RNA sequence: GAUUCACGCAGUGUUAACGUGCAAAUUACUUGUCAUAUUUGAGUAUAGGGGCGAAAGACUCAUCGAACUAUCUAGUAGCUGG
RNA sequence: UGAAACUGUCCUUAGUGCAGAUCUUGGUGGUAGUAGCAAAUACUAAGAAGAGGAAAAAAACAUCUUAGAACUGAAGAGGAGAAAGGUUCCUAAACAACAUUACUUGGAUUAGGGUGAAUCGAUCCUAAAUUACAGAUGGAAAUCCUUAAGAAAAGGAUUGAAAGGGAAUAAGAUUAAUAGUUCUUAAUCAAGAGAAAUGGUAACAUAUCAUGAACUUUAAAAUGGAGUGUGAAAAUCUACGGAAGAGUUCUCUUUUCUUCUUAACAAAAGUAAAUUCCACUGAAAUGAAUCAAUCAGAGAAGUGGAAUUUAUUGGCUUUGUAAGAAAUUCAAUGAAUUGUGGUAUUUUUGCAGUCUUCAUAAAAAUUAAAGGGAAUCUUUUGCUCGUACUAAUAACCGCAACAGGUCUCCAAGAAGCAAAAUCUUUAGUUAAAUAGAAUAACGCAGGUAAGGGAAGUCGGCAACAUAGCUCUGUAAGUUAGCAAGAAAGAGUAGCUCUGGUGAUCGAAUCAGAACUUUAAAGGUUAGGGG
RNA sequence: GUCAUCUAAUUAGUGACGCGCAUGAAUGGAUCACCGUGAUUCCCACUGUCCCUAUCUGCAAUCUAGUGAAACCACAGUCAA
RNA sequence: CUGUUGCUUAUAGACGAUGGCAUCAGAAAUCGGUGUUGUAAGCCUCUCGGGUAUUGAAUG
């Protein structure tokens, strides 16, 4: 809604920023396994449920 | 419209050399119209003129 | 049309997240949380629910004090 | 090169909407710089967008039509579709009748023509639905006149 | 708490379409109804031998002649299968 | 082949030998390049960009612009909100995967950018209801009570509405995207700072004026629905007079079309409709009046006044704001214009009386007034939070870009009784699970048909048929209200005229008469009857 | 069920009869105006329901380019006795 | 020799197949014959006009 608390909206905002993926220098550490972030989500395939 | 489309067409197509590779040619169809299509054969037409 | 179209008024939330356990478990209209037992001081714990015990319990979480002390 | 941007935005610089938008369909590369609503209002300056005149529509077959059912061309029995209180409601006609006939009564009470005793018989013969139109109210009234005067 | 049409809604018939469907109940036409015992949103109240029901054992989150979930529980099986 | 562990014999030990359990988990075939990618009327030509229309027609080619042709048809496939979603919004680069072909497109990938309030909301108040301390109850968990039980709270506590109540902001411009929020101009509100008046007979009236405490009272906030009439505004239509631009024009058309606008807040030239009161006088031969009513010696009508309502001041025109804005043109920033009307329709907004209920259709915050008589113009500040986008034949809920479902605001022309069906304007769109060739059967959807006319069938199922309006006419039965649109019959077009219905020029409506024709509701819409 | 009537023809309909397997009075009996997306029968009108089928249109199905599942499957797949 | 291919091919046809021709080939307009409708547009008369006509019709 446009009409929403100010705690909910900062917590909108978190979900924001943790949709992102992996850094390319993040990649090239030595003995990385993480390539993707497996916790990642879209508006139209998964809904965050808060 | 898309329903309806006259019984007799008289169209004049000219083949010309392609501006870009000299090789080829292509035909551009016009639309000549007329009066009546009472003795019109197909005919050449030929500016011969300067 | 007790099943795809009885679904198409579905826009009002039961529950919203908890202050105290952080799940979208508090009930509105009751007042209370169905995870945490909110108001309630003493956290809804249950001997039926094992797994639950073990999702959310002493060392789950951050244990910012109690680490340093028991070292101690 | 796509100019969606630029239909978008003339469309508001414009206040038409996108159906009228003309953006030149040969100065393509100079309306693609035009990123912004300042540049839009150049090159509509510039005559490179120009904004479409309405869609034409005519009202001349309606005035003939309306013309032609003055003098009554197209009102007969065949041409009706809706009953007799419908098209000329039966109440209205009644509501015009008492405003024209009590407001003929009270000109010649006034005007000293009737005094308000045949006045007071005239307001509830109207009321009971006594005369047609105004003619017949007249005429009752003199005839009434005259009848008194003798 | 008259008769009808329209916006809407329903679901009488076709026992039409579809029936590995648009759809775990929809579509088309026909039909009915379409403001006072009317329609509808939000807030709120009522909870499982309970609720709510102009009453069909109907509805209570695709679950109802007793919801869902977890524990007792690897319930017991003279019966079926290996 | 594979590159770092392993084997033979004797004892000991067992989570020790699989073809099955609709066995469990994982992987993979035939079916099979098969069924399918067929609702939502629809695309075409030229050009551009791109690796991506080639070619012995490989008959089809995604995006953008222009031209043509079209659809939704203003209860919309338009312009905005509430819930829900949560960055899907905007731009650029880029197309591996995804949107049943493809995509240079995208609600998809990557990276940046974006949400501005004293006046809008939340915050504040209470509604149905909800929850505390103390108390009461219970073995317990906990339950009850919400002002009653209290040394608590002048009177009773908490929460409960982004649709109820509520101090106060508008126009224009601006952004790739926010804007009653920014900018320009102009306002408003709240909280601050710098022995006590007159007028009118009266109703009542005076840019603060002209004191008014405790206490009490009154009013407001704040109250159903139906139906009729009517004031004003807006939209539509139209009369007069034009200014500017555009369309058609070898056939005519002094022609058809487009623009001619103006806010909040205030002013007071001119002038309304309705209602209620006041003064004079006293009504019968009873009058006054409405569409309807209704009213009058506890006082009519008349004359003269007062007040209030009419989307801010005071309803409308007009004025300030304010033309300097904006609209439409012209020239190459500068110039031009921006009258007056209507006894027309619809919507909106008030008003006045009528009807209806065994229904009488919120409260509080908060505000004003009264009774009483105790006491003696300038300027400052205005905190917190929401504000992007969709709101749906693709942003929500149904596993999805699902023909399902989901609360509202605004609303043009024709035609008609009609917001019906049908067509069009402003706006949006031509994409919305791929197409090309051919034109077999059998299908799904839509039709027609000789003669007969329900003989078909369980059964007139399905289809046909009737259908609008006016006039004539209308039975048995009956709870006397109905049956009834009973049934049945006649008329209906086009053109040229005449008459009726008003005010001091105008309304569509009704009736009649000539003549002509393909003899007229029927394109759409539209009862079969007994 | 018997008698009438409806039809050319009536296990259907309607009107009578009634020792009624086993009707009956708020388990309510009888009556029915108006009303009914209720059940039943018959007339008129109309018609592809039918005699008896013919034919027209759109979308599919056919073939092709691209894309591309599922149900089912002991092994399989000509007959007579 | 046969097949492909072409005539957006027919006496054939779902696709294959089948039938015909393939440079004296084929296609096309135009004209004539032959039909359908009912008398065009500009000025009752022009007017037995005008329009259509293989698309699965017949000549040149």
């Amino acid at each position: 809604t446009g009409h929403k608390g100010f705690s909910y909206k900062l917590k909108l905002g978190k979900k924001i920023h943790q949709n992102r993926g992996v850094p390319q220098w993040f990649r090239m550490k030595t003995g990385n396994t993480i390539n993707y972030n497996f916790k990642r989500r879209h508006w139209n395939r998964r809904k965050m449920g808060m | 419209g898309i329903r309806s489309v006259a019984d007799r067409i008289r169209v004049r197509m000219a083949r010309l050399p392609i501006e870009g590779e000299e090789g080829k040619f292509y035909t551009l169809v016009s639309y000549v119209p007329v009066a009546s299509f009472k003795g019109l054969v197909t005919k050449t037409v030929e500016e011969a003129e300067n | 049309t007790k099943g795809t179209s009885c679904r198409g008024t579905r826009h009002n939330k039961t529950h919203i997240l908890c202050k105290r356990c952080g799940k979208r478990s508090w009930h509105l209209q009751k007042q209370r949380c169905a995870s945490c037992g909110y108001p309630d001081a003493k956290m809804r714990q249950y001997a039926w629910g094992y797994k639950a015990l073990r999702r959310r319990t002493q060392g789950t979480g951050r244990m910012r004090h109690l680490k340093i002390a028991l070292k101690r | 090169v796509s100019l969606k941007l630029q239909k978008r935005l003339a469309a508001s610089v414009l206040k038409c909407g996108n159906r009228k938008v003309w953006l030149d369909p040969n100065e393509t590369p100079e309306i693609s710089l035009a990123n912004s609503r300042k540049a839009i209002r150049k090159l509509i300056k510039d005559r490179l967008i120009i904004k479409k005149p309405a869609a034409m529509h005519s009202r001349a077959r309606v005035v003939e039509r309306k013309q032609a059912k003055i003098l009554g061309r197209h009102t007969g029995h065949g041409k009706r579709k809706g009953t007799k209180n419908a098209r000329t409601p039966q109440k209205t006609l009644w509501i015009i009748r008492m405003r024209v006939l009590r407001r003929l009564l009270l000109k010649y009470r006034t005007t000293g023509k009737i005094d308000k005793h045949m006045y007071h018989d005239f307001y509830l013969k109207v009321k009971g639905n006594q005369y047609k139109n105004k003619k017949a109210l007249m005429e009752s009234i003199f005839k009434a006149l005259e009848e008194k005067k003798l």
